[PDB]
């Protein structure tokens, strides 16, 4: 059932807000599904912000080790936060709306913030950090979302991050893929000092009568030319990159398996590297599988128009 | 009945996806919260300059039924109308939104009571149970016509536009593309293929119209269209695009860098599926 | 006292508008990029620029190690 | 009375209200016990926001009443 995600059961929301699963493990929550509509609102607020950084809340909900998201709003932000956070007159228009959807019916409430890095990559700053780790503190199911508006041009696909922060003094384990980002040198600092304070969670969509609405309209709408080239992946930047990561990791486990063969009766060792191996080969089948399609357009788009008759 | 025959389209109307969006999500919600589809309501907001009118974002209304008519709390709409002053200023109020198929004897009604807070509003309704491939979006105008010696309010189609800025094309091309690959690589080029299936419908059905033309013009029509027929000519001149030595290398370049790539991919699955298959051969009968 | 009250709104106006910019600066190389971000150039004065994230340093946010200026705590 | 705002800090601050006093008033008090601004404060009762001119008594605030506001942070 495509709309089933759309139900709303707040007894079985207040269960799970009573129960706090994620006090029994930091890396509770794992998978954030993002709605159509609120990826869409998102994405146009980073690109109206510009080159300048924007800022939302997200309205949603949990349901086991998954956070979702369904909506997101602006607040007024005067002489652009001439005073402290992107704030001002926050949750004056917050609360109001939040009580206008008790009456019109949204009754999904505040799950997570996001915010834009425009040129900059997806990842959390040190600000950002500090932000979530409050966030973690009072609202605990809460998750810092990054957008990408001057990536999602170049890349020509979305540049979008979620994440949640480690509590302080808290340690993750040795299990980290970390994919390679570029990260301009006036930033680069502020990153590596603040990148191993938190996790990224996998982001996932699930399609919708919202989706089916929408990307048919708008994709037959601009799409007439269909051509757009045919491979926006020519850019060596994201592949070349992705392709980087994979052979670190790969090469990481190697170093781990050559040691850990020295000691007899180590599971956990093997444990980890088998699930570093296979994430290594999921992510460069995912790019083989999206190479494999673009190809596919190309070809028969090609052939159709040169030599059809 | 309540539409305006032979009254053309006096403004430009302009919509975004966002609109689009906004409407299919409070469809949904009303639905899944009241079973059957029940009917919503809400307001468009937007810029409008002269007789431009571009519709860029919307949101929802309180809607009472009482006395078997739809009263709406435009004290609620007041007060959210300087809610959203507070984050957008640019925005003005353009008119308001449902969902069904032809109009009824029940918008009307809503209609003049956003006739009366507003100078020109805007009337649009959106069919969430259409069965055609055309759009189930239409943008109606106010209009006053004397109808048996009484002025009855009648409604008017606008060929209304679709307005689409740089980042929303983008963005909703990367929801096309979420939703043409599947999370776990499910249905892979199901979507894919018909999104190529479907911009070469649009094809065909362009170039069967070009056909029927051109038949009918030997049979009838005017005789020769001179500018139309002479540029078809130079356009099917391109339909052969036609290529040198340089080109088909280059092509072939490209088609066995992917296909090595491809290789490269479909090996790494192998291996993946060789270890766990060594992971399980050093289980079942080996030891250490 | 106009010289003192003249002084007392432009090293307010300094900081206003460098906490907007707020970004993390070797030695110069930021504090002469917020002045080309104002309205009105030559209203910064540069004399009370320095002496004030300097006056910064006895708390965090920026908290301008005086030496080898580097650590300037970006986490607020 | 003193009444239990969930300011956030991880507890609710109890704050000495009287029942004529303003709702405004009570956004001082938080703000003396953290630091937010009265404006980015928005007080929050019983799942309605509160009002800012309003007295307490009109809102039948006891001394076991539990608030619940949504304050602001200091970003910059
Ligand atoms: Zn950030």
């Amino acid at each position: 059932s495509i709309d089933e995600i759309y139900k709303y059961d707040k007894k079985q929301q207040q269960e799970i807000l009573a129960a706090k699963p994620w006090t029994k493990d930091h890396h509770y929550f794992k998978y954030c599904k993002i709605s159509a509509l609120a990826l869409l609102k998102m994405v146009m607020h980073a690109r109206s912000g510009g080159n300048l950084e924007v800022m939302g809340l997200m309205l949603g909900k949990v349901d086991g080790e998954t956070m979702i998201i369904m909506d997101s709003f602006a607040l007024p932000v005067e002489g652009t936060e001439t005073r402290v956070n992107a704030q001002a007159a926050a949750y004056e228009y917050m609360a109001a709306y939040i009580e206008n959807a008790k009456q019109v019916g949204r009754l999904e409430n505040a799950i997570g913030w996001y915010a834009s890095h425009p040129g900059y990559g997806c990842w959390l700053s040190g600000i950002d950090v500090s932000t979530q780790m409050l966030n973690q503190q009072f609202q605990e199911p809460f998750v810092a979302v990054v957008i990408d508006p001057t990536r999602t041009i170049s890349a020509g696909k979305v540049n979008l991050g979620a994440f949640r922060t480690y509590p302080k003094g808290y340690k993750p384990p040795d299990e980290g893929p970390s994919e390679y980002q570029t990260i301009p040198l006036n930033k680069i600092e502020d990153f590596g000092v603040h990148c191993k304070q938190y996790y990224a969670l996998e982001v996932s969509y699930f399609k919708s009568s919202l989706d089916r609405k929408l990307l048919e309209l708008l994709w037959n709408k601009y799409w007439v030319n269909t051509l757009s080239s045919s491979s926006l992946l020519t850019n060596a930047d994201y592949t070349t990159g992705q392709v980087f990561d994979l052979s670190e990791k790969l090469e990481q486990s190697e170093a781990q398996l050559g040691r850990g063969s020295f000691m007899l009766g180590l599971e956990t060792h093997d444990r980890k590297s088998e699930d570093k191996l296979a994430k290594a080969t999921r992510d460069s089948c995912k790019t083989t599988i999206e190479a494999i399609h673009g190809l596919m357009s190309q070809v028969i788009k090609d052939k159709l128009f040169n030599q059809i008759n | 009945s309540v539409m305006a025959c032979g009254v053309t389209g006096s403004v430009s109307v302009a919509l975004h996806p966002l609109v689009i969006l906004n409407i299919s999500d409070h469809w949904i919600r009303m639905r899944s919260q009241e079973g059957r589809p029940v009917q919503v309501i809400g307001a468009l907001i937007g810029k409008q300059e002269g007789r431009n009118i571009e519709v860029m974002n919307s949101f929802e209304l309180l809607s009472h039924t009482v006395e078997e008519k739809i009263i709406i709390d435009k004290e609620y709409y007041y007060t959210k109308e300087e809610q959203f002053k507070q984050v957008f200023k640019e925005l003005e109020f353009l008119g308001w939104y449902t969902t069904g198929g032809p109009p009824d004897p029940s918008d009307i009604h809503v209609h003049k009571q956003v006739c009366e807070i507003i100078e020109s509003p805007l009337f649009l309704k959106l069919n969430p149970m259409t069965k055609h491939t055309d759009l189930p979006v239409s943008v109606f105008e106010s209009v006053i016509d004397i109808i048996n010696g009484e002025a009855t309010m009648l409604f008017a189609e606008l060929t209304y536009t679709l307005a689409t800025e740089e980042a929303e094309r983008i963005g909703v091309d990367h929801v096309a593309r979420m939703t043409a690959t599947g999370s776990g690589e499910n249905s892979t080029v199901a979507e894919h293929l018909i999104a190529q299936h479907s911009a070469i419908k649009m094809l065909h059905s362009r170039v069967k119209l070009i056909l029927e033309y051109v038949k009918a013009s030997e049979a009838g029509e005017v005789p020769f269209n001179h500018e139309i027929l002479r540029e078809a000519y130079a356009l099917c001149h391109c339909l052969p695009v036609l290529s040198t030595d340089k080109f088909k290398t280059d092509f072939y370049d490209q088609c066995n860098d992917v296909g090595l790539m491809a290789y490269l991919g479909t090996i790494t699955k192998t291996c993946n599926t060789m270890n766990q298959f060594v992971n399980k051969f050093n289980v079942l009968y080996d030891r250490q | 006292q106009k010289v003192d009250d003249d002084r007392k709104h432009e090293i307010e106006a300094a900081i206003v508008r460098i906490m907007k910019s707020r970004k993390k600066m070797q030695h110069n190389v930021l504090v002469a990029e917020v002045t080309q971000q104002l309205k009105a150039r030559f209203l910064p004065s540069p004399v009370v620029i320095k002496k004030r994230i300097e006056g910064l340093i006895e708390r965090e946010y920026l908290a301008r190690t005086p030496e080898d200026r580097k650590v300037y705590t970006y986490v607020a | 009375m003193l009444i239990k705002v969930k300011t956030l800090t991880g507890k609710e601050i109890e704050i000495d209200i009287e029942p004529t006093d303003k709702v405004e008033r009570i956004k001082e008090r938080v703000e003396e016990k953290e630091g937010i601004p009265p404006q980015q404060q928005r007080l929050i009762y019983s799942g309605k926001q509160m009002n800012d001119e309003k007295t307490a008594a009109d809102y039948k605030i006891l001394g076991g009443s539990v608030l619940h506001l949504v304050l602001a942070l200091r970003g910059g």
